[PDB]
C-alpha cells in the first residue's frame, strides 16, 4: 500500500475486510397461469390444413417442457431460435398453429419451401421465428373405411402469403369457359379429401403439425418461460435476486408493516433497507454484510517485524484478541499499565512496541 | 344500435390538495420525498361535468392529455366505467375498462364505439360499441367500484403502461371535492401499449319498460395532470400523509 | 459444407475453437450418444443457396 520495502513506526489504514457472499438466493412469484399448450397439443379435433387453426397466446408463462415431453416428434425444427433458450427468452405473441398433413409434406412445412401445402395452405416466411413440431397420429386421425374429414386446397389461382388462410369452397376454374359454379369438365373442386388409413405407407400416414411463432413488438413482452422460485436462506450473507432487484446482504426478520401495494423499502439516503418475498408475502429486513477498515499497527522495519491488526467498528466476535471501542486489535496483548502514546489506536488507547502492547 | 341519450353541462370548481398518489412501488417510513411526476396541481381548476339523461350529440369526448385525475361522488351502480383511445372507431386500438356488481373487465380491442355510449341494464354492451375486432388484451379482476362516498382514480399512459391508482374516500355535506390528504394506492399498471388521447366515462340506464330509458343524472370532476414536483410526507407506517407542491406559492416553494 | 455448432453447454472463450462431435443432451433425459428425443446434434449445416 505505501510503495515501499521500508514501513515507519505508525498506524496504517490498508485494506478492507469483508464477509464474503456464501450463497445464491433469487426469489421469484409462484409459478401459475401457465400458457395453455395442453389444449393445443392435445385436442380431441384437429383441424384442416386449408382450414388452419390460430390460438394467440398471451398474457400467460411459457413452460415449454410439457411441449417437450408431449410425444416422440418426428421433427422439432426451430428457425431463427434454438430450442433450449426459449424458457429463457421472453417473447411478446406466441401464436400456435394446428392443422394435420400427410408425412410427405411435413419438410414443406419450413421457410423457403414449396409445394401444395405450401403454396396453397400454410405458408411460412423467410424470416420466421419459431419451431415446426410434428408427430404421428395413426390412432387419433386414421379409419379402415377412410377418414374423409381432413381436407386441403390442391387448386388455388395464386400462391398463399405468409400466415394467409383461404376458406373458399370456389370451383377453380382452369379454362377459358365460366364454370357457372357447377362442376363441370375443366373445373375442379379446390377443397380434396385426405383419405386417411392405418395401413397406409409411413410416407402417407396423418401426421398433426402445429407451428409455433414467436413474435416481438414494441409493447411490454408479456409471455415468458418459468421463474425458479430456488429457497431462501436468512440470517447469513448470500446474493439476492429478489424480482429482478439485486444486491448482497443478510436477510433478517422484518417488523415494519408494508402496505399491500408495496415491494421493496428505502432509507432516508435512498438505500434499501427492506423487500417483501414474491414466494410468501413476509417483509424482511436486507442488512448488507459486515466490512471493516482493516488497519496495520506497526513499528520500524528496523526493530521488528511483528504485526498488529485493528478491525475499525467490528465487534471482536464478526471477524491476543481485544476489545475496543474503536474496533477489534487482533496481535496486542491489553497491559493495565499506563504509559504515553507511541502509536494511536483511538478511544483512549495507543500502542507500543516492547511484542506489541495495548494500553490506555 | 348507437343512440344518443346523455347531455352534459359543466362547471369549474377547486381541486384543492386532491389528486396525491403513491409515485412507485417503494416502502418509504418517516421521510420526506422530493419526486417529479405526472401530478394534478393544487387548487386548480377542475371541471364539474352533469350527465342528464331525460325520458341530437350533446355528450362530446373529452381529451386525455398527461393523464387523469377523476372523481365521483356517485353510487357504484350508475358510472360503469370508462373508454380510452385515440379515434374511437375500428381503425385503432381502444381500451375499455366496464364494473359491474361481481368483477371488473378491463379489455383492449378494436371497437367501433358509439357517439353516446352507455352500458344498459342482464347487462349488454350493444350500445356502448357496435363491433369489437383483433381484440389483443383480456383482464378480469375483483371492482373497484363498490359500495357520501368518494372515489377518486388517476389515470397514466406512460412507456406503455396503463398505470391507474385509486382511493375510496368518505365525505359528509362538505363540498365533493375535500379537504385533508387521501393518497391514491396504486391499483392496476396495465401492459397495454397503445396511444390513448381521448377519453370518455360510461354510465349506466335501466329500461323504462313504460321514453325507452328511464331518466337519470350522475356528477364527475375531471381534472388534468401536469409534470410537477411534488415534496410527499412518509409517516411512520408509509402512508403518504401530507405533501407540498414546490410550484404553487412561496412558502411551499421554500418548503421543498 | 458449411456448418456451425448450435448447441453447447457453456459459452465459449476469446480465440477459442470447438470441434467435438459429441452428442448435447437437451433435456432432463441422457441421451446415452444416440440421437431421438430431446437429444440433438450440436452441428448444423447451412443451407447455402
Ligand atoms: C359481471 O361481469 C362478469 C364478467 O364479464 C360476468 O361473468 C361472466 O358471465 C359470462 C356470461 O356470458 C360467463 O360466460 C362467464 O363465465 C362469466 N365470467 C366470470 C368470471 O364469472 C357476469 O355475468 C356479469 N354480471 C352481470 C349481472 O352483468
Ligand atoms: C392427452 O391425451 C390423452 C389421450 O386420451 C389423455 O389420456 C391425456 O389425459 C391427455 N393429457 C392432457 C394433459 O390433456
Ligand atoms: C405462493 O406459494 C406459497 C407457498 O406455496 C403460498 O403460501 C402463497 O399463498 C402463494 N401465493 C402467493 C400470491 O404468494
Ligand atoms: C376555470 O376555467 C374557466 C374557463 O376555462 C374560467 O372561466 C374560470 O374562471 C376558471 N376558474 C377559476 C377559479 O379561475
Ligand atoms: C384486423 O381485422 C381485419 C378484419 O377483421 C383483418 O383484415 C386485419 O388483418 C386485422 N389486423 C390485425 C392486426 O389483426
Ligand atoms: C397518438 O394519436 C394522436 C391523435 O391521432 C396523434 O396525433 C399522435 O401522433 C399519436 N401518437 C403516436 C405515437 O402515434
Ligand atoms: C401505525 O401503525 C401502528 C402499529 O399498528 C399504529 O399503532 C399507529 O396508529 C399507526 N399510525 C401512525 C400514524 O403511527
Amino acid at each position: 500500500t505505501l510503495k515501499s520495502f521500508t514501513v515507519e513506526k505508525g498506524i496504517y489504514q490498508t485494506s478492507n475486510f469483508r464477509v464474503q457472499p456464501t450463497e445464491s438466493i433469487v426469489r421469484f412469484p409462484n409459478i401459475t397461469n401457465l400458457c395453455p399448450f395442453h389444449e393445443v397439443f392435445n385436442a380431441t379435433t384437429f383441424a384442416s390444413v386449408y382450414a388452419w387453426n390460430r390460438k394467440r397466446i398471451s398474457n400467460c408463462v411459457a413452460d415449454y417442457s410439457v411441449i417437450y415431453n408431449f410425444a416422440p416428434f418426428f421433427a422439432f425444427k426451430c428457425y431463427g431460435v434454438s430450442p433450449t433458450k426459449l424458457n429463457d427468452l421472453c417473447f411478446t405473441n406466441v401464436y400456435a398453429d394446428s392443422f394435420v398433413i400427410r408425412g410427405n409434406e411435413v419438410s414443406q412445412i419450413a421457410p423457403g419451401q414449396t409445394g401444395n401445402i405450401a403454396d396453397y395452405n400454410y405458408k411460412l416466411p423467410d424470416d420466421f421465428t419459431g419451431c415446426v413440431i410434428a408427430w404421428n397420429s395413426n390412432k387419433l386421425d386414421s379409419k379402415p373405411s377412410g377418414n374423409y374429414n381432413y381436407l386441403y386446397r390442391l387448386f388455388r389461382k395464386s400462391k398463399l402469403k405468409p400466415f394467409e388462410r383461404d376458406i373458399s369452397t370456389e370451383i377453380y376454374q382452369a379454362g377459358n369457359k365460366p364454370c357457372n359454379g357447377v362442376a363441370g369438365p375443366n373445373c375442379y373442386s379446390p377443397l380434396q379429401s385426405y383419405g386417411f388409413r392405418p395401413t397406409y405407407g409411413v410416407g402417407h400416414q396423418p401426421y398433426r403439425v402445429v407451428v409455433l411463432s414467436f413474435e416481438l413488438l414494441h409493447a411490454p413482452a408479456t409471455v415468458c418461460g418459468p421463474k425458479k422460485s430456488t429457497n431462501l436462506v436468512k440470517n447469513k450473507c448470500v446474493n439476492f435476486n429478489f424480482n429482478g432487484l439485486t444486491g448482497t446482504g443478510v436477510l433478517t426478520e422484518s417488523n415494519k408493516k408494508f402496505l399491500p401495494f408495496q415491494q421493496f423499502g428505502r432509507d432516508i439516503a435512498d438505500t434499501t433497507d427492506a423487500v417483501r418475498d414474491p414466494q410468501t408475502l413476509e417483509i424482511l429486513d436486507i442488512t448488507p454484510c459486515s466490512f471493516g477498515g482493516v488497519s496495520v499497527i506497526t513499528p520500524g522495519t528496523n526493530t521488528s517485524n511483528q504485526v498488529a491488526v485493528l478491525y475499525q467498528g467490528v465487534n471482536c466476535t464478526e471477524v491476543n484478541v481485544f476489545q475496543t471501542r474503536a474496533g477489534c486489535l487482533i496481535g496486542a496483548e491489553y497491559v493495565n499499565n499506563s504509559y504515553e502514546c507511541d502509536i494511536p489506536i483511538g478511544a483512549g488507547i495507543c500502542a507500543s512496541y516492547q511484542s506489541i502492547i495495548a494500553y490506555t | 344500435q348507437c343512440v344518443n341519450l346523455i347531455t352534459r353541462t359543466q362547471s369549474y370548481t377547486n381541486s384543492f390538495t386532491r389528486g396525491v398518489y403513491y409515485p412507485d412501488k417503494v416502502f418509504r417510513s418517516s421521510v420526506l420525498h422530493s419526486t417529479q411526476d405526472l401530478f394534478l396541481p393544487f387548487f386548480s381548476n377542475v371541471t364539474w361535468f352533469h350527465a342528464i339523461h331525460v325520458s341530437r350529440f350533446d355528450n362530446p369526448a373529452l381529451p386525455f392529455n398527461d393523464g387523469v385525475y377523476f372523481a365521483s361522488t356517485e353510487k357504484s351502480n350508475i358510472i360503469r366505467g370508462w373508454i380510452f383511445g385515440t379515434t374511437l372507431d375500428s381503425k385503432t386500438q381502444s381500451l375499455l375498462i366496464v364494473n359491474n356488481a361481481t368483477n371488473v373487465v378491463i379489455k383492449v380491442c378494436e371497437f367501433q364505439f358509439c357517439n353516446d355510449p352507455f352500458l344498459d341494464v342482464m347487462e349488454s354492451e350493444f350500445r356502448v360499441y357496435s363491433s369489437a375486432n383483433n381484440c389483443t388484451f383480456e383482464y378480469v379482476s375483483q371492482p373497484f367500484l363498490m359500495d357520501k362516498n368518494l372515489r377518486e382514480f388517476v389515470f397514466k399512459n406512460i412507456d406503455g403502461y396503463f398505470k391507474i391508482y385509486s382511493k375510496h374516500t368518505p365525505i359528509n355535506l362538505e363540498r365533493d371535492l375535500p379537504q385533508g390528504f387521501s393518497a391514491l394506492e396504486p391499483l392496476v399498471d396495465l401492459p397495454i401499449g397503445i396511444n390513448i388521447t381521448r377519453f370518455q366515462t360510461l354510465l349506466a340506464l335501466h329500461r323504462s319498460y313504460l321514453s325507452g330509458w328511464t331518466a337519470g343524472a350522475a356528477a364527475y370532476y375531471v381534472g388534468y395532470l401536469q409534470p410537477r414536483t411534488f415534496l410527499l410526507k412518509y409517516n411512520e407506517n408509509g402512508t403518504i400523509t401530507d405533501a407540498v407542491d414546490c410550484a404553487l406559492d412561496p412558502l411551499s416553494e421554500t418548503k421543498c
